[PDB]
């Protein structure tokens, strides 16, 4: 309930800031502008590499999201069990890494 | 004539033109393009300003060097007025107001400093005065705008006899308040007739009416060159402008029809030509982008 009140007040100052940012400037009458880029109008060409970089993160984003419990884990009592599965988890994150790196995935990029 | 008022040159900017040019009222709408096309023939311009001088900034590009002179004045003061027409051969009034304020109403606006500049301007030697009115002016008008500013016509007209009156009807350009009045308002449709002139046309005929000898003493009425409906005229606005603060003194004035004055001489007798509304409407309202052309009477 306290962390609730909190992000409400949290919220509730960033909209009054928000509100006052573009209502206060507002009641200038100064002037109405006539007429009002480095690409003239050409449509964005899709880049094949930062889809590939947001990918490539979204799946090593999932391979911490499996190593995330590891401070939990380490109470355990079979530990030779968790150390293994620890360390593979880690391992195959490094191996999706190396993949990446010898099959020229990380280009332009790096 | 005085030997520095002789026009010499080709009519550019570094020219003499010969017009000295008192402008009240030009930080407004008129008064900018105004100042613009005296400034670009070489005209001693004075412009009095009651504003912040920072509002002025926009008219010191529009001529070449010592050629506009501001000047602070107050509208209730006679003197500041003589200290500003005691050198110029035109006087130009462009002051006026679509609202009333706390400190001036429409009869502050309207009637007295008009008399108060034509007939300051009238003791100080000053050989043309030009005053601006609207063209449905009338004394029994339901608007207090129009009342106070044919009883502020009359009394220039009976106070400078020599003055040119000029009606423009509704002036439509890009600092205007009728095409942009029009195109933010998102009133109604009405059997009300409209023919808007336009900007330039006004600013041509008020020089040409400084130049002719034979505009003393005369009243024309500008006006365009096409008479609209109020409905489809707010529509082809909302065409063009690609979409589905105010008193009731606007909503008055909006809702009355644009009278006829064939006995008022009008634009094609100073040499301009009327533009249409079809030609330029795009060039003011392409602001409001985030198309069939309207039918006349
Ligand atoms: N649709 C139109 O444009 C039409 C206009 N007219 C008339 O033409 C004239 C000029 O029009 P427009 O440009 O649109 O008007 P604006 O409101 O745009 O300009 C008015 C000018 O007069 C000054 N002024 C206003 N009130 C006072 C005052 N009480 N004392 C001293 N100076 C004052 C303003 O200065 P400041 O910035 O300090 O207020 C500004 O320089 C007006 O008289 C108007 O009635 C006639 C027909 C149609």
């Amino acid at each position: 309930m306290n962390l609730m009140i909190t992000l409400l007040t949290n919220f509730t100052l960033a909209t009054l800031l928000v509100t006052i940012a573009f209502w206060l400037p507002q009641l200038n009458v100064y002037s109405e502008k006539t007429s009002p880029d480095p690409m003239g109008s050409a449509r964005l060409p899709f880049s094949m590499k930062f889809f590939l970089v947001a990918i490539t993160f979204l799946l090593f984003d999932l391979e911490i999201a499996l190593l995330l419990p590891l401070p939990w884990a380490s109470q355990t009592t079979n530990l030779n069990t968790m150390l293994t599965m620890a360390l593979l988890l880690i391992f195959l994150l490094a191996v999706s890494l190396a993949y990446e790196w010898t099959q020229k995935g990380l280009e332009w990029t790096e | 004539l005085h030997h520095a008022v002789i026009p010499h040159g080709k009519g550019g900017r570094s020219s003499v033109s010969g017009i000295v040019a008192t402008v009240f009222g030009a930080t407004g709408f008129l008064g900018r393009y105004l100042v613009n096309h005296l400034g670009r023939m070489g005209s001693q311009v004075i412009v009095p300003y009651r504003c912040e001088p920072y509002d002025t900034m926009h008219l010191r590009p529009m001529g070449d060097l010592g050629q506009i002179i501001f000047m602070d004045w107050n509208g209730r003061d006679k003197d500041s007025i003589r200290r500003a027409v005691e050198h110029s051969n035109v006087v130009i009034n462009l002051v006026g107001r679509e609202w009333e304020t706390k400190n001036f109403d429409f009869e502050d606006v309207f009637v007295k400093i008009p008399q108060a500049i034509a007939q300051v301007s009238k003791e100080a030697g000053v050989e043309k005065f030009i005053h601006i009115s609207h063209l449905n002016a009338d004394i029994k008008s339901s608007s207090k705008y129009l009342r106070n500013k044919a009883v502020g016509e009359k009394e220039v007209r009976e106070t400078f006899p020599e003055a040119t009156i000029i009606k423009p009807a509704d002036i439509f350009g890009r600092e205007d308040r009728f095409l942009n009045y029009f195109a933010n308002i998102r009133s109604l449709g009405k059997k009300t007739v409209k023919q808007p002139v336009y900007i330039v046309d006004v600013t041509k005929g008020i020089i040409n009416a400084i130049k002719d000898p034979d505009a003393r003493g005369k009243t024309f009425a500008f006006v365009g060159p096409n008479r609209y409906l109020l409905f489809d005229l707010v529509q082809y606005v909302f065409a063009v402008a690609h979409r589905p603060w105010t008193t009731r003194d606007k909503v008055e004035r909006i809702h009355t029809t644009d009278r006829t004055l064939p006995h008022l001489p009008g634009l094609e007798d100073l040499g301009v030509q009327a533009t249409p509304l079809e030609l330029k409407a795009i060039e003011v309202l392409r602001r409001h982008r985030t198309v069939q052309p309207a039918k006349t009477v």
